[PDB]
């Protein structure tokens, strides 16, 4: 896995960020949100 | 009435509770064994329980990737197993902490310290530290297997 | 000619603007 | 108050010193002095103890045989 | 509706408290984001708060000396960064502990379990363990940057 | 009042004496501020500091006098010895707390409870492992520490 | 001959049985 | 330490277990039992 | 940094002790002392 | 001749005496 396009170091960290960090964080936020029992 | 040779009795003397007292579910050995696991051992604060559970789990979580992951056939077999185990323990810590965040919003009970917000956060902290340490120490053993063998065989005498 | 690193990074900064505006529209539509 | 061990002797279980430990080990087999011992239960416990002892002799003999076979030059 | 399209208001409804309710100071996003950081997240034990803060800080503190320290152009680049970050986290722990020692000499409050001698000490303990751990794991990832690169590129399968 | 030895806490009938070693200003201030007795501390911080110090200094004995001292694995052997002794010490601390705080809990100090003593044991374990490992890591990398202290990398 | 490798770690499973029975006998005699 | 007999890997880990793990566990259990109730 | 004088290992550790350990420890003791809310 | 390794070490030990005396003098003047 490489890339000859400009700034080919961006998928290197963006693919883990989009596949691991983004889903983990958004699922965690939505999880704490749908389980929130604050009245209302 | 000279008939109680039966080993499977009602669970906790309540035959109408959805459970049965069996040699696996409620025998003296299983009771004294599970009850003295770090999760149930009395006289233990939540952080120590988490520490023990994490030590065990992180120690054994090295093996699967170490012997079967993609880095098994590289020169970084033990390092690859270690990295996989550390990521797994991090995700598991996030899961533990999220569970605690959601289950203990309301009124803090007074039964056991583990079943509170503070207690569960302490358990998660202990688990994180114990797991990272157990994974790193099993990695360190595997990487220095020669010195361990020489020690247990007296090779250095 | 081929795009430059500067052009790629400049587009991400620009995309920070639709990100903030989408956040604002989302949170207001939640009201 | 009671310190549980040894269950068969409250005079020892209420000893608040280290003697309680020592004597608990020294009087365990003296079934005749256990609290509320009866002659019939004495004999039955002795019977089971005999069974356990015979099993121990058989296990030690099996150890002799097994170690000679495994690590010997018979 | 009405006439208040205005985005700035008196802070907490008291115009005579020296503060203002602004999109940076008191928007819903900042309230939820600041209020859920380890320092303020509800129900957390101070040990977990310290652990999380220390993880973040120890992890990121390795970088400056790693890329810009005096050993950056030597064979001990990442070890130099690690040593620097560890010493810095040690000094920071001493600062945190001295703070706790001096500010909680008198009667202990009740509303904030972090704002007590016991709580601030637990925070310092968690911060020490998390800072040392994060610094050492950042160092370990950097010292094995080639295997992380091959992992992220699939150079091993 | 030339006498430097007096009754302990103004009670001549308690089995103790007040001496320059037992009850002087320096001893009060030093012992009272060790992590065991420092006012306000939580049990886990006391344990962490104590463990740091102990795991740190426990590296030395086996490092210089153990069986692997004459091998290519001297420092690793000292590390292993320290870690195992700290594990046994942690099991001892945990068991002590398990048997000493069985029934009702006193209200005096948090260290003298079941939960508090287990937290002190957790702190001791973590600090002892960490201190032993950092001492081993300093010894294993004594050359880079030497170059750092002599300015060899400038 | 020499005892089989698989043979040595076969007697231990059989030993698990007197271990269980000695545990049972001890716990019953404690009563 | 070695062994031409079969399964020579068994004493390798079995000697520490009989000498360290088993005694520590039995002594800890018996210590907790000695000091029970109060 | 080297030393042909006798016991030239002494500055090796004495410089960090006089520059780091002694200052940090003494400033910590003085910080605690000047903030102690005893009586007066 | 140069100064000896032992003469340097004996100097610190001797200096331990004025250190202790300075501690005592300072703490007495604090009274
Ligand atoms: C919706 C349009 C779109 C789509 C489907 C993709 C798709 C992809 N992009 Mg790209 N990207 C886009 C727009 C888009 N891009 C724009 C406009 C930019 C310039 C700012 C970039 C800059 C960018 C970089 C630098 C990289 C990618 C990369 C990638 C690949 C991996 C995913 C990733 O890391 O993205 C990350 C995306 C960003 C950091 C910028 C955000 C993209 C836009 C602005 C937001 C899209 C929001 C969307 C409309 C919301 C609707 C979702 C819907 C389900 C509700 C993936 C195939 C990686 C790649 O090339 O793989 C080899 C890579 O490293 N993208
Ligand atoms: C697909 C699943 C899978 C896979 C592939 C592995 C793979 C592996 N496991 Mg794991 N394991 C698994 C599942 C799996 N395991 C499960 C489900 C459990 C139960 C939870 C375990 C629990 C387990 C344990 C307990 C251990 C392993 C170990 C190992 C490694 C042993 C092979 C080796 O390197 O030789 C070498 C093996 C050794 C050198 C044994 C270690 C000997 C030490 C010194 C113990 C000595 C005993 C004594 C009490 C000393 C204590 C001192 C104390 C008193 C201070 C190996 C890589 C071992 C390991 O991690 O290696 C360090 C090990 O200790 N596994
Ligand atoms: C052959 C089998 C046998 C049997 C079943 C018994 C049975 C008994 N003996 Mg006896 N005895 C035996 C052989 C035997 N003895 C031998 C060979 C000797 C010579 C050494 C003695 C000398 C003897 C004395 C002097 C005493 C007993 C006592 C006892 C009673 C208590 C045992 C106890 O708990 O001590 C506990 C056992 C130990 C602490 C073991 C420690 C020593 C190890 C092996 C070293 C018990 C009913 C005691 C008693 O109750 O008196 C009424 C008592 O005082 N025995
Ligand atoms: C011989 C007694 C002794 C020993 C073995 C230690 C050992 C230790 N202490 Mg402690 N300390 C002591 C007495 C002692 N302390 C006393 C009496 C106090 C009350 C004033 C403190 C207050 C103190 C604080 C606030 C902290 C420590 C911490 C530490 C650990 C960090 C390493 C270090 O500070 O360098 C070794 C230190 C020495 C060789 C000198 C010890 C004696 C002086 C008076 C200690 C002064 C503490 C000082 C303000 C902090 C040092 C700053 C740091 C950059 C080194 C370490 C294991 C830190 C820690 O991580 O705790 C969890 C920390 O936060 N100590
Ligand atoms: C069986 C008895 C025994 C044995 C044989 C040893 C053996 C050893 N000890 Mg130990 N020790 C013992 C008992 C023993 N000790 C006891 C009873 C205590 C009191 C509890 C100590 C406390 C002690 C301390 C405090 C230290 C040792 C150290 C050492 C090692 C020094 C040798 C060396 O590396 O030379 C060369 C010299 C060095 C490597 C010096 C290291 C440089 C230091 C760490 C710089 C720190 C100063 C600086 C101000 C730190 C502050 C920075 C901060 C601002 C962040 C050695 C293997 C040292 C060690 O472990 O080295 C890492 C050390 O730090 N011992
Ligand atoms: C009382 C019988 C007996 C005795 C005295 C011994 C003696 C010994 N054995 Mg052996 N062993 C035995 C039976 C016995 N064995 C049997 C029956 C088997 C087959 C299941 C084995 C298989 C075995 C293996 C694989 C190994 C040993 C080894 C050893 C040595 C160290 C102990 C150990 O690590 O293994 C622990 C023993 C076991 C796990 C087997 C259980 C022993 C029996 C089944 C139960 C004994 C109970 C008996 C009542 C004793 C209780 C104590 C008493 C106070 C009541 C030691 C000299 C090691 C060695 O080779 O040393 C170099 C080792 O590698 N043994
Ligand atoms: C006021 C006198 C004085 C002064 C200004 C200096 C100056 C210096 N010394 Mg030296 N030293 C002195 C006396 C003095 N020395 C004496 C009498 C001895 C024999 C015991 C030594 C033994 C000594 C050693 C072994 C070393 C130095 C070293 C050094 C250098 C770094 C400091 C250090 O790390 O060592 C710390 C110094 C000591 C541990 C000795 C204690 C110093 C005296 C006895 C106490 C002075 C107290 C002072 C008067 C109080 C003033 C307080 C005032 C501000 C209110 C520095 C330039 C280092 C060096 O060689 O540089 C490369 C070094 O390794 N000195
Ligand atoms: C196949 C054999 C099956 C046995 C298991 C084998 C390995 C598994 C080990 C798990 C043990 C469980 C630990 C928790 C067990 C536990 O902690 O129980 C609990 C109890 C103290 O805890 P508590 O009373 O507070 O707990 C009560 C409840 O919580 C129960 O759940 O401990 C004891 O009862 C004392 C232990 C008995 C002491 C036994 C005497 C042994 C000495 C004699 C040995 C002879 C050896 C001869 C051969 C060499
Ligand atoms: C983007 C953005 C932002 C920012 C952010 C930041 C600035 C951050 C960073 C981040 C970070 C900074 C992160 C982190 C991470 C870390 C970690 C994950 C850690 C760790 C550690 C560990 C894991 C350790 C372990 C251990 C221990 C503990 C002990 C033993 C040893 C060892 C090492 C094993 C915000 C949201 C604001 C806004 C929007 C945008
Ligand atoms: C028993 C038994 C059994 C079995 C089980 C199994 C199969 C397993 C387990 C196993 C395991 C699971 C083990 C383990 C191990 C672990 C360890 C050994 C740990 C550790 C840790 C350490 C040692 C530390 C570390 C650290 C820290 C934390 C701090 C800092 C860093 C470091 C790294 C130093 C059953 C139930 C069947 C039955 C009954 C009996
Ligand atoms: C002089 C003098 C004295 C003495 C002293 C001594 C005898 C000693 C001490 C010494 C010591 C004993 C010290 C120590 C140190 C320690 C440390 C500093 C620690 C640590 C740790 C760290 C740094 C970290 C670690 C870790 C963790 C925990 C996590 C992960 C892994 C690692 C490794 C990162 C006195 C005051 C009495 C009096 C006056 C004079
Ligand atoms: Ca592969
Ligand atoms: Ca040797
Ligand atoms: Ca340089």
């Amino acid at each position: 896995m490489d890339g000859s396009y400009a700034a080919s170091y961006l998928p290197w960290i963006l693919i883990p960020m989009v596949g691991w960090l983004f889903p983990a964080v958004t699922m965690g936020l939505l999880f704490i949100h749908i389980e929130s029992e604050g009245e209302g | 009435m000279a008939e109680s040779n039966q080993v499977v009795q009602a669970y906790n003397g309540d035959p109408f509770v959805g459970h049965l007292s069996t040699p696996i579910s409620d025998s003296a050995f299983t009771r004294t064994f599970i009850g003295n696991l770090p999760a149930y051992r009395k006289g233990l604060s939540p952080i120590l329980r988490g520490l023990e559970v994490g030590m065990a789990h992180g120690y054994f979580l090295i093996g699967p990737w170490t012997l079967l992951g993609p880095l098994r056939d590289s020169e970084y077999q033990y390092i690859g197993g270690l990295i996989g185990a550390l990521a797994l323990i991090l995700v598991a810590t996030a899961a533990l902490s999220s569970y605690g965040l959601v289950t203990f919003q309301g009124e803090q009970g007074s039964g056991d310290t583990l079943q509170t917000a503070d207690g569960w956060s302490q358990f998660a902290a202990g688990f994180f530290v114990g797991g990272m340490g157990g994974a790193f120490v099993a990695y360190f053993l595997l990487e220095n297997l020669s010195v361990v063998d020489g020690i247990f065989r007296g090779l250095f005498n | 000619m081929a795009l430059s690193d500067t052009q790629i990074l400049a587009a991400l900064v620009v995309a920070l603007l639709p990100a903030f505006l989408a956040f604002r529209l989302s949170t207001e539509l939640y009201k | 108050m009671a310190t549980k061990f040894p269950k068969f002797s409250q005079d020892l279980a209420q000893d608040p010193t280290t003697r309680r430990i020592w004597y608990g080990i020294a009087t365990a087999h003296d079934f005749e002095t256990h609290d509320g011992m009866t002659e019939e239960n004495l004999y039955q416990k002795i019977f089971a103890s005999h069974f356990g002892h015979i099993a121990i002799i058989f296990l030690w003999t099996s150890g002799t045989l097994f170690h000679v076979a495994w690590q010997g030059n018979f």
